[PDB]
RNA sequence: GGUUCGUGGUAGGAGAGCGUUCUAAGGGCGGUGAAGUCAGACCGGAAGGACUGGUGGAGCGCUUAGAAGUGAGAAUGCCG
RNA sequence: UACUCGGGAGUCAGACUGCGAGUGAUAAGAUCCGUAGUCGAAAGGGAAACAGCCCAGACCACCAGUUAAGGUCCCCAAAUA
RNA sequence: CCGAUAGUGAACCAGUACCGUGAGGGAAAGGUGAAAAGCACCCCGGAAGGGGAGUGAAACAGUUCCUGAAACCGUGUGCCUACAAGUAGUUAGAGCCCGUUAAUGGGUGAUAGCGUGCCUUUUGUAGAAUGAACCGGCGAGUUACGAUUUGUUGCAAGGUUAA
């Protein structure tokens, strides 16, 4: 329940392998032709499906 | 300073027949396991692979001296527990005689990664016939 | 007068980390893990250069070995007959020309041949 | 002719290890599409390294007159600050160590 | 001659530091062996 | 055409024209060397000797004399505070072969 | 300068030395860049000593003696 | 090499192996003596590994040679003598 | 004699802060620059903080600010690495990449042989016996007065003064 031996650079840095994060799903809107989320209301002109909401 | 050094890919490897009929087991094992390893050339390096490669054929008559067709056996565990299996050499030969000359041979290699690539070069067959034909292969004499 | 323990304890030991240079980890990095790798590598170092004679002579014998039983003969007889016949080449030179001039080799089996046959 | 532009945040009070995680997304790509990673990244770190990449441009085409829309995210890396050392009282009279780290935030932009 | 004193040789010599590294013989345990009243310090008999 | 010859207490083979470093030897720089142990002379024929070829010789030229480059020999045994340091220089000379008789 | 015999080593005995701070005399270098610090493939049988280049921005070596708060990898050592 | 006089010591927990005895059960890697060796304070080669068994005592360097114990079918140098 | 872990506990608003019911215990903390000439003005930002411009010999001297080592944390890249059993090295060694205090040079290394850390205490420790997370500073035979022995110097049947 406690470390017998402390961890090396190699094997913490290795562990790390799985600890990033993942690119956002982001996407060029069709009216204002600026990056949005799929499946989400555009926050700069406020439209989604090509109807403002 | 002046001694010469073998580099992979300069010495040329050649292509062996050997027929394995009536000659024992180990007798056999020991000369074959000289020609992989290249001890019979003089451009021998420890570290770099200059044998030939070997083909058996017959290994189904190979010869078991006094009662090792029965006596000997071979054992093999699976890590699990009681899980020790064991077989006869003769049963072995009539129904795995590759296994047999594999077993033997590959413990007459080093047992490293070099001698590890050393077994991926021996090709052996129960029968008569083998199919390597295309690298026209030599007949070699046991000696 | 105080002698205060300055600029002569870190050119000391930093001396030795640059002995370290390239070993794994903090075996190049810290002083205590890397004083007693360079201990050990000289350790190593000063029975090495004993195998090293050794290491040599059993090439240079598996290699006039292999030359001998191309002419019917064994390293052992080749060896009786040129030291009874005479010739005085070592085993540095008898392999040097079993691999770039395997013709005058041989000539000296030729010899060696001969002088087990009176 | 300089062709580059720098900004730097320093002794920002997030966590090194924090802020690392988002840089390593925005390294090597463009302003434009930088920028809108950072806006859609759900993280404490996403609005402080958006006003550092923000402000690179905004002295990459003031100070040395560069085109916004050629700009790359060429170097982004965080640095260590400062530790705040506080304390946290355990049980049975004991007290533990506690660090409040900062960080140094730095961002390059260049020509492609 | 101010720069040029030399003592007469043989006259004067350099003292003994003892627990000063193995590679002077008085290391480790100073010239006193090992683990007896008279390894301890301020440690030994009366005279008779 | 090569010989074998014998000197510093082993043997060396020796070509024109060529380069080899043995051990310390008398004579200063520019002076001319010559060996008279030669064991075996190839090239086109082969003399044999028994053990030396009689009246072969070989000539050479002194180029450099010096000492290798500089090691550091170390023992210790662990536990018994025993070390010992020490540096070692070998003196070599360097020769240049011009003729083989 | 030769000849002969030697040259494993714990506790321990004997000898010769390296390096640090300060003092005295002689002789020196330094804003055309001192000590310190960083790097290097140089020198000596060891402890160790130079040289070149970057940083630094004002003190420091050498020779012969003298005097010591005299050399750390370990003390469940003290402090950061 | 011995001996005498003088300055400085450390040591007074020993271990196994062969031979000769006691205690023990003609047990013990037991215990206690006499005698020789090695380790302690001894690296190197052989007993697979293996302080005490066999050979043999490391000033340094060499890509030289002859031997000791033990070995010469392959792993692994040397006789498928 | 010391030179900021030293020298007074205290070179700085120190018997202070803090701890205790109380008697009492008791720290840490020096250095911009010759001169504040301590950054007018512009740009991003709520601000903090930056990039220019300017002062200055120097701003990589910008309000723990001379110098700025090691542990520790990062970015870029030359060589190697996903069939391999490892006290991490040493000896032999191809391939690839460089070019020095110029000399039988430097970096990395597929593969092959050999190889069970340092100290202490022990008959005997790789030891499953003890100590150390790592780096840096500090940390242990000294002095006074007497005894004895060796070396050196002066005088010598004499030598030498103490207060
Ligand atoms: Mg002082
Ligand atoms: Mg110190
Ligand atoms: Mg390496
Ligand atoms: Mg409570
Ligand atoms: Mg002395
Ligand atoms: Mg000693
Ligand atoms: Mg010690
Ligand atoms: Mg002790
Ligand atoms: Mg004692
Ligand atoms: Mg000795
Ligand atoms: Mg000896
Ligand atoms: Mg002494
Ligand atoms: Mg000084
Ligand atoms: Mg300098
Ligand atoms: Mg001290
Ligand atoms: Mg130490
Ligand atoms: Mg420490
Ligand atoms: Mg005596
Ligand atoms: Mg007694
Ligand atoms: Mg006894
Ligand atoms: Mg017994
Ligand atoms: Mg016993
Ligand atoms: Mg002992
Ligand atoms: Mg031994
Ligand atoms: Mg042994
Ligand atoms: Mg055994
Ligand atoms: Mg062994
Ligand atoms: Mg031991
Ligand atoms: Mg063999
Ligand atoms: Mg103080
Ligand atoms: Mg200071
Ligand atoms: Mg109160
Ligand atoms: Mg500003
Ligand atoms: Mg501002
Ligand atoms: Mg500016
Ligand atoms: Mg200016
Ligand atoms: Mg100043
Ligand atoms: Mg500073
Ligand atoms: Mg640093
Ligand atoms: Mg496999
Ligand atoms: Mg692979
Ligand atoms: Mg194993
Ligand atoms: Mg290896
Ligand atoms: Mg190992
Ligand atoms: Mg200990
Ligand atoms: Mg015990
Ligand atoms: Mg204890
Ligand atoms: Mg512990
Ligand atoms: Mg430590
Ligand atoms: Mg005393
Ligand atoms: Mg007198
Ligand atoms: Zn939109």
């Amino acid at each position: 329940a406690v470390p017998f031996r402390r961890t090396s650079k190699a094997k913490k840095r290795k562990r790390r392998t799985h600890v990033k994060l993942q690119l956002p799903g982001m996407n060029e809107c069709s009216n204002c032709g600026e990056y949005r989320l799929s499946h989400h209301v555009c926050p700069e002109c406020g439209q989604y499906d090509g109807k403002d909401v | 300073r002046t001694t010469y050094m073998a580099k992979p890919g300069e010495v040329e490897r050649k292509w062996y027949v050997i027929d394995a009929t009536g000659v024992s087991l180990g007798r056999l094992s020991s000369e074959v396991a000289s020609i992989l390893r290249g001890k019979n050339k003089p451009q021998f390096t420890p570290h770099i692979d200059t044998g030939d490669f070997v083909i058996i054929i017959n290994a189904g008559k190979i010869g078991l001296t006094g009662k090792k067709a029965t006596d000997k056996i071979y054992y093999r565990h699976s890590q699990y527990p009681g899980g020790l299996k064991s077989r006869t050499a003769g049963e072995m030969r009539t129904n795995n005689p590759e296994k047999l000359l594999e077993l033997s041979i590959k413990g007459m290699l080093p047992k490293n990664s070099l001698g590890r690539q050393l077994f991926k070069k021996l090709h052996v067959y129960g029968g008569s016939e083998h199919e390597h034909a295309a690298q026209k292969p030599e007949v070699y004499e046991l000696r | 007068p105080r002698v205060k323990g300055g600029t002569v304890t870190r050119k000391r030991r930093k001396k030795i980390v640059k002995l370290a240079k390239g070993y794994y980890g903090s075996k190049h990095l810290l002083f205590k893990v890397a004083n007693q790798a360079v201990m050990k590598s000289y350790q190593y170092a000063y029975r090495d250069r004993r195998q090293k004679k050794r290491d040599f002579r059993r090439l240079w014998i598996a290699r006039i070995n292999a030359a001998a039983r191309m002419q019917d003969l064994s390293y052992s007889k080749l060896m009786h007959g040129l030291k009874l016949a005479g010739i005085d080449i070592n085993r540095k030179m008898l392999a040097d020309l079993a691999v770039n001039d395997i013709a005058s080799f041989n000539t000296l089996a030729d010899s060696a041949k001969k002088a087990l046959a009176k | 002719e300089v062709t580059s532009a720098k900004a730097v945040a320093k002794t920002v009070r997030i966590a090194p290890r924090k802020a690392r995680i988002v840089i390593d997304l925005i390294r090597g790509k463009q302003v434009g599409e930088a920028i809108a990673i950072l806006k859609y990244t759900p993280r404490s770190a996403s609005p402080i390294i958006e006003k550092v990449l923000k402000s690179a441009i905004a002295n990459a085409e003031h100070n040395y007159d560069l085109d916004i829309n050629n700009l790359v995210v060429e170097e982004a890396f965080v640095d260590e600050g400062p530790t705040l050392k506080r304390f946290r009282p355990r049980a049975q009279g004991r007290a533990s160590a506690i660090n409040k780290r900062t960080s140094h935030i730095t961002v390059v932009v260049s020509e492609v | 001659k101010l720069h040029e004193l030399k003592p007469s040789e043989g006259s004067r010599k350099e003292r003994n530091r003892v627990g000063r590294g193995t590679g002077s013989g008085n290391g480790k345990t100073s010239g006193r062996g090992h683990k007896g009243q008279k390894a301890r310090s301020g440690g030994g008999v009366r005279l008779g | 055409m090569y010989a074998i010859i014998e000197t510093g207490g082993k043997q060396i083979k020796v070509e024109a024209g060529q380069e080899i470093y043995v051990e310390k030897l008398a004579g200063e720089v520019g002076d001319v060397v010559t060996f008279d142990k030669v064991l075996f002379v190839g090239g086109d024929s082969a003399k044999v000797g028994v053990p030396f070829v009689d009246g072969a010789t070989v000539t050479a030229k002194v180029e450099k004399q010096g000492r290798a480059k500089k090691l550091t020999v170390y023992k210790y045994k662990p536990k018994k505070n025993y070390h010992k340091k020490q540096g070692h220089r070998q003196p070599y000379t360097k020769l240049t072969i011009d003729a083989i008789n």
